[PDB]
């Protein structure tokens, strides 16, 4: 299972490192098992989440992932 | 990390055993010159990047080499590397004398500085030579601002310099 | 703030605050009441705190007033003073988080990257600052100066 | 302890000490003289903490103690005893250091993983956790017991 | 060789370019009250500035000028005069074209460093690169 | 993320304007509600689990969701829930510490109503689970601190509904 | 499943499936008649199994249904008993598949945070699918109890 | 991704029912099926190169997309090509072997039309490639073993369309 | 990412055709203009910092935006800023260089657009500032080389607009 | 081409380009000139270059177009030709490029796979180019035919 | 083998074997005696098969033992019928273990780089690989043909 996330990371520690850029605001499959510790991680950091989507889950199943 | 009170507190705990008459006594020993170190703390974070540039500069008046042509502080990457230094030294220093226990600098400063120093080729020797002439500035400074007692300002640079000194005795 | 400090630590390990973090807010929170009188007491006099430590400054270095400098024409000057008066503004915001956190998130963070993007140097602007320093120091007593005097020092090291 | 955790803090951080948490370790500073007190309040009456804690706990979970149970028997009852004076002695040491950091640096990492291979209840411990906090907290003053029952509160609470 | 050419003249003569250097210095005339100890540094650094413009020139690029004298003014700020410092170094860069002459291509070059050092004397000073840690056992750097 | 003292700093910044008596106010009702605050943040601290517990004993448990094809059939459904209710807990303990609730829409509520509809989670269940939690934990730390609780509660119950 | 599991053991090192693994799946397609037998042997008597179950189970562990413990009065009889049956469905399921996948990814993972946040000892729970694996290895033949055995185990070794 | 089996069990447990007779009816035609999805698949992983390279000899050889301005003309998207038609064949032997298109739609139909779509790629000539790339093993491993490759390669190309 | 040659060569491939003479004529005209883009460049890498202080001097200097309340007012958002401009300085100088605007839309504008409305920055105040950075580096080398610089400024705004 | 090389080269590297780089791209615009004069050289002779090339191809691997081969027939062997034609039409593009990335971002990526697919042996086109490179270099002046040698070479090398 | 990858797959899983992989080691377990059967029906004959299969590989494929080929003369003939000894040993070390993991790790992940280096059509290595497959699946009865060509038909794969 996975999600199609949508999700924009502005980094706040740019300016004190100096390090170059990364391109933020990505979209991307996440796996189910850590898509936990990514979205925490996105809040982490403080960027804004814009979309969710369960991607090859089918929901609702309980064997078969 | 350990201060005085964790100090305390593992090497009670390694018998199991609770606190003595002496352990209360050692307690109410940091407790009490807790305040002078925290005054001390606070105007050495006054004037920390003046102190690390007034011992740099008597540091380089001491030995002249090192701004000279074979020396090791030679270029301006050199000069703002060995200042940077000296400012590590400052900070934890301070750390040392807030914790009042040289266990931060052990684990943070002494561990493998001896082996950077070696492989890079900057020297051992004019590094300790400035870390006590912060030493002695810290020193004259707080004792000119009312601190009657200067022991345990004494104590980190002096173990710091105990550690990356070469025993030769 | 340190309730902020507080949570955001607790939120990284995921635990609740402990017990010493805990007592450390109580002890804040129990002496915010002096906080609020000083932060009073230095947006009353700020008028006469900028325009001392300006006088000294310029006693200090008159090269920014005089040819080539920053302080030359008077709407860079204006900009001086209004400088100075919003990093007294910002000193006040420290006092009242009881931490450097505010002050740090809003003016401290790449002072560097400013000031060399525009002309003025900044060892200019740690005198600038001490001068602030003994300017609002004499506005207070002894036991709201040991708050005020060490938030004006890290700004003195955040600038170097 | 405090002064390890706000270098910690600070060290991450690659900053110096903030004055806010200056003013932190100045206040605990200030406040060993009463930490020491509920210290030797907690240490010279170490017996009748584990005895009354002791006796409430089998008084209210009298399974443990049963045949059956993991505390059956002399040596067993006996290493109970045992257990609850470690966790008070962890207690003392919490309440000296003005943070939880000897308690969970000592006797709370992986007391469930401990606990299980030993076949224990960690429930029960709990509840004499709380009977001692109980026994403790009727054993002196109000901000006394209010500062103990932190750290009792921080034990049961890593419990569960 | 070309590159080599116009080193091996302006290490033939860098004598006569800091002595031009010397009494174009000593943004007001300095006055000398400076002393010894500040005059045998400057002069040290009147020099310096052409040896390692000598060495961009050969290497090829001029970050050797650029990693040293970018922190620079804040080093020399308390120290001296910068104004002074900068027309010192555009002297020298007239001193240089005095020496030599091509058809304008080693000029070119020589301009090239030499505006490379005019350009990093005035960067004041790029603030360092902060490792902070997000772990507590971790130190910042 | 801000408590009341940053969001009064940043009012007062965003004006320009130094802190006047409205400010001085504000924060000194923060600096009297604060002690109360510690003390209700270490009793929630002190029964997180049994708080936890408590409210799924109240709405889910021996309801549709806890049988067969209920959302919260499985053991991994089971321990996820059981997560995500520790979760609002910790969250709401964290809001009432700081006095504001900026960190449960930045770091809760921000993709919550998205993931749960995309996983299928019930959303009117977990909001009756929410109100159990703050119906448990307002009768642990008594009326007022138990109505400082669950205008947080409400908050988090507000933005997922 | 078997299937499933060697799909997807293929399927992450971006190759076919190996011949070894065909044939492995060949013969659990082989042995899915005996699967289906013991899989009716095991619905059939589910009765005999639960309640005999739940008896060897109630006189060989009796505090949990004395007061005090998790399965004490009527309703909480039925829940105990109905946790059961819901463990020789997957057992079932477990037995039919060929693989622990069905059993791990239905009522294995978080069982032991769904049995603490109940209260339920997990030991007791251990006992009660030990008592399950006796009558239902009582009830066949030896291979038969051999091959339901194997997922009875697994069931008893991922409570412990 | 699921198979047969595991697809009956998540019915019967979403149910929470026991297996009864008609779980038992479908588990016993998988299972009598199994033995000929084995050697077919073993059949089909002999022949994966050649099987793809036959179904480019029928379809796409010789045509416009070969030809300059065409989405396969250079040898990038040659090789791109033969790399696409072989997950095809591979994924549909794996459906073939779990007798469940679960994995397909899972691992190739869920971004595979926004990706061609995004590049360029014709969805059309790719239909026509999977169907001869069909032909060609119903070909290689018989009539029935053909059809229950076929239903999978159809499901493919619905997907694609 | 392509250049004027890489682009005329991908037309000609895409045809299949050889290189005709407008291909020719093509190349000829930027193997001209090249020694121009390679001294402008050379000029621009001289005075990166300072074209960039004084565009921030023309326009966004003494503004509302970098009073309280703008969006260029903390010194985070003032280095954010300088940082942004220098990346547009340097792609335009990339994009001279190349004589194709392939880098700019494939490593500026891309995601450029929804991150400053996701952030909140402005976007003509931005335009403003890249249009006087225009201006002051077509002030800096001359009028054919500042055109030439200015075609891609202007694309950045327009593809930023 | 060059400047793309450049370009991206400095571009990961987060920096400008070195004037290293910037005297590379103006010694390969000041040598565009005979870049487009070898490019007329071969585009203008094609039909020479591909039919003696073809010749001596098939003079010296004579299995491929016999009957069992891959280029037998009327229409295989135009295939054959045309195969050549689109690697020298490619040799041009390196040719005025300054550099084998058209060559390789067109025709040299997955070459092994294509052929692979198609029956081909690899290195009888290995020595197709190499008569294509006989009769090219056998065209043109001493520099001229160096500098095509050098893409001949990359694609020859390429192959094996 | 099978409980080499049976073992390395639980471990990377940090679980033991589940009961499916277990039957599947004990379904090759009881296997092996077919496998030995199999092991030396392919040794006992490998020089009819090498000799046969190098009869129709060079009649096949002719162009490689004519002068201008790899295996053109004497030496170079014997050298071709020795790497057909060393996969047919392969093959038969593969028959043994159950998976290709012998056959892969030994001589198949490589191969086109070694080939590559040596001048080596690959193709023509796999019409080896073919007409030893036609000679050794003429050797046996049915089954065993399979079983043996499923591995001879993974070699061949591995070529291309
Ligand atoms: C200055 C007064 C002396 C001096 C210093 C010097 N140091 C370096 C390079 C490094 N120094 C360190 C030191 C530390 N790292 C730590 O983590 C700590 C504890 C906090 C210390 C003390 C390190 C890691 C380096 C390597 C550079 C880096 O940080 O990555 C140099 C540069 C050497 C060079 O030539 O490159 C210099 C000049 N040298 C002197 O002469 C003085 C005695
Ligand atoms: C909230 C934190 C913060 C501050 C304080 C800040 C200041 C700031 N100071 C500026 C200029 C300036 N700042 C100074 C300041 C000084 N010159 C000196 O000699 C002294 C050392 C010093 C103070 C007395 C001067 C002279 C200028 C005008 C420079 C110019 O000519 O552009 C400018 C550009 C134009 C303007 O908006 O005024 C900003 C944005 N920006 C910020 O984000
Ligand atoms: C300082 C941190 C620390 C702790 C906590 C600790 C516990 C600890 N408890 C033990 C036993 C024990 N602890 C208990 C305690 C209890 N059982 C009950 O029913 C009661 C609820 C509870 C006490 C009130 C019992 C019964 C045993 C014996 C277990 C056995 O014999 O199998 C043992 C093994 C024997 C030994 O060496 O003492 C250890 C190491 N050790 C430590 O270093
Ligand atoms: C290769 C390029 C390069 C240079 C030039 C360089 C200079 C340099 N000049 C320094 C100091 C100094 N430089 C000067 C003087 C002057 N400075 C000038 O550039 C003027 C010519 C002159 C004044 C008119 C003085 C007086 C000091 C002592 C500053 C102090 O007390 O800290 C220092 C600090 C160490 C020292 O005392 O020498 C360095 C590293 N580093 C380099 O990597
Ligand atoms: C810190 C802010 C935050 C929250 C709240 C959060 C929730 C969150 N809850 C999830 C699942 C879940 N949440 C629930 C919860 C419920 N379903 C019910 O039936 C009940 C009504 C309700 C519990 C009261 C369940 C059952 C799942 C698992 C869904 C599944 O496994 O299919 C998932 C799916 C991924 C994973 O389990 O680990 C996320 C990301 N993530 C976050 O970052
Ligand atoms: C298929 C996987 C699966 C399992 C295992 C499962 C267990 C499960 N067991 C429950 C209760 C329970 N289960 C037990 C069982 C036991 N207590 C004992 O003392 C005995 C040792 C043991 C059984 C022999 C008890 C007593 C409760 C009631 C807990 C309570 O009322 O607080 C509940 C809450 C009420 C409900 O909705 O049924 C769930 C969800 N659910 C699942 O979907
Ligand atoms: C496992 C499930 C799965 C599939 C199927 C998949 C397909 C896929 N095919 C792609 C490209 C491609 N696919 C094709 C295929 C075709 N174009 C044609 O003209 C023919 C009609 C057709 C082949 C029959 C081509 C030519 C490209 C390259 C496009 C390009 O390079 O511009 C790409 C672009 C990135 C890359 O080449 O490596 C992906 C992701 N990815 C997956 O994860
Ligand atoms: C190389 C292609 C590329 C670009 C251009 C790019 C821009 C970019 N600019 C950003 C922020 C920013 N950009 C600006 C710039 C402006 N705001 C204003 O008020 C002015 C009008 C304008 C400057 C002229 C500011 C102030 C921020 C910081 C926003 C914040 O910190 O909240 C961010 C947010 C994350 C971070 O600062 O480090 C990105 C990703 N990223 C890229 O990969
Ligand atoms: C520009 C990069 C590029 C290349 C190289 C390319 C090759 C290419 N060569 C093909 C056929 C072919 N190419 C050859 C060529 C040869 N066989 C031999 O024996 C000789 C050694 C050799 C040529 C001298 C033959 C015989 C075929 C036909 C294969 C067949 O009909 O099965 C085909 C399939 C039919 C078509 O659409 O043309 C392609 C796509 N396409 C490209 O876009």
């Amino acid at each position: 299972r996975m999600f199609k996330i949508t999700a924009c990371v502005p980094s706040q520690s740019r300016i004190r490192t100096q390090r170059e850029l990364q391109n933020t605001y990505f979209t991307k499959l996440v796996p189910y098992d850590n898509w936990f510790r990514e979205q925490q991680r996105i809040m982490k950091m403080g960027g804004k989440i814009v979309k969710v989507q369960l991607a090859t889950g089918k929901p609702g199943t309980n064997t078969g992932l | 990390m350990r201060d005085a009170v964790t100090s305390l507190i593992r090497n009670y705990d390694t018998t199991g055993r609770y606190f003595d008459r002496d352990a209360i006594e050692s307690l109410k020993d940091y407790f009490a010159s807790g305040n002078d170190r925290i005054t001390v703390a606070a105007m050495i974070n006054s004037q920390s990047a003046e102190i690390v540039k007034a011992a740099a500069n008597s540091l380089f008046e001491a030995v002249p080499e090192l701004l000279l042509a074979g020396g090791n502080a030679y270029t301006t990457r050199r000069f703002s590397a060995c200042l940077r230094d000296m400012d590590y030294y400052l900070r934890y220093g301070t750390y040392a004398l807030i914790a009042g226990d040289m266990d931060v600098l052990n684990e943070r400063v002494l561990q493998g500085l001896r082996e950077t120093y070696n492989s890079l080729g900057v020297p051992i020797a004019p590094t300790v030579r400035g870390i006590q002439f912060l030493k002695d500035a810290i020193k004259e400074m707080a004792a000119a601002a009312g601190i009657a007692n200067t022991a345990f300002i004494d104590e980190p640079f002096d173990h710091m310099t105990r550690e990356l000194s070469e025993v030769d005795l | 703030s340190v309730v902020s400090q507080v949570i955001l630590r607790a939120d990284d390990e995921l635990r609740y605050p402990s017990s010493g973090e805990l007592s450390g807010i109580k002890n804040f929170l129990a002496t915010g009441a002096v906080r609020i009188r000083i932060a009073e007491a230095l947006a009353d006099n700020e008028k006469k705190i900028v325009d001392q430590a300006q006088k000294q400054l310029f006693s200090i270095h008159p090269e920014y007033r005089t040819s080539g400098g920053n302080a030359a024409t008077t709407k860079q000057y204006n900009q001086c003073l209004r400088d100075y008066g919003w990093y007294l503004r910002l000193v006040t915001y420290g006092i009242l988080a009881g931490d450097k956190d505010p002050i740090e998130r809003i003016g401290l963070i790449g002072v560097k990257e400013m000031y060399n993007a525009l002309g003025v140097p900044v060892p200019g602007m740690v005198d600038a600052i001490r001068c602030l320093k003994d300017a609002a120091l004499g506005v207070l007593d002894s036991e709201e100066a040991r708050i005020a005097a060490p938030y004006f020092d890290f700004i003195t090291q955040a600038m170097s | 302890s405090i002064v390890t955790k706000s270098i910690v803090n600070a060290d991450a951080e690659a900053r110096y000490l903030s004055p806010g948490e200056l003013d932190r370790i100045k206040a605990f500073v200030t406040s060993g003289e009463s930490r020491l007190r509920i210290a030797e309040t907690l240490t010279g009456s170490r017996e009748r903490i584990i005895k009354s804690a002791g006796d409430a706990l089998f008084q209210k979970r009298p399974d443990v103690v049963s045949p059956g149970g993991n505390a059956y028997g002399e040596e067993m009852t006996a290493t109970c005893l045992r257990d609850m004076d470690y966790y008070l002695r962890l207690i003392t040491y919490g309440v000296v250091a003005g943070d939880v950091t000897p308690i969970e640096e000592i006797g709370l990492v992986g007391v469930r993983e401990m606990y299980k291979s030993l076949g224990t209840p960690v429930d029960a411990v709990a509840q004499a956790v709380r009977e001692m906090k109980a026994v403790a907290t009727g054993m002196m003053s109000g901000d006394d017991a209010a500062e103990a029952g932190a750290y009792f509160d921080y034990v049961i609470g890593a419990m569960e | 060789l070309k590159r080599l050419a116009i080193a091996q003249a302006i290490k033939l003569s860098s004598q006569l370019i800091v002595s031009r250097a010397a009494n174009r210095i000593f943004r007001p005339i300095s006055v000398s009250r400076y002393g010894p100890r500040n005059m045998t540094k400057s002069l040290r650094d009147m020099a310096w500035f052409l040896r390692y413009t000598t060495y961009a020139i050969v290497a090829g690029d001029p970050s050797i000028l650029v990693v040293n004298t970018r922190g620079l003014k804040e080093v020399i700020e308390n120290a001296c005069s910068i104004p002074a410092t900068i027309v010192a170094i555009q002297e020298m860069k007239a001193a240089s074209l005095d020496l030599f002459r091509g058809d304008r291509e080693a000029q070119e070059t020589v301009v090239q460093y030499f505006d490379v050092l005019i350009t990093e004397m005035q960067t004041q000073v790029p603030n360092d690169k902060l490792r902070q840690r997000p772990s507590i056992d971790a130190q910042g750097l | 993320m801000q408590d009341a003292i940053t969001s009064v700093i940043n009012s007062a910044d965003v004006q320009g304007k130094y802190l006047d008596g409205s400010a001085m106010d504000k924060l000194k009702a923060y600096f009297t509600t604060g002690a109360l605050r510690v003390r209700a943040a270490s009793t929630i601290s002190a029964n997180a689990a049994a708080i936890v517990k408590e409210a799924v004993a109240k709405s889910l448990l021996y309801s549709d969701v806890t049988r067969p094809g209920g959302n919260m059939y499985t053991t991994r459904r089971y321990a996820a829930c059981i997560r995500d209710l520790d979760y609002y807990l910790r969250y709401a303990t964290y809001a009432m510490l700081a006095g504001d609730p900026s960190i449960l829409d930045e770091r809760v509520l921000n993709g919550l109503k998205e993931t749960y509809n995309s996983l299928g989670v019930p959303v009117g269940s977990t909001v009756q689970a929410i109100q159990a939690m703050k119906e448990v934990t307002a009768g642990l730390v008594g009326a007022d601190a138990g109505r400082e609780m669950g205008v947080y509660f409400d908050y988090i119950c507000s933005g997922l509904s």
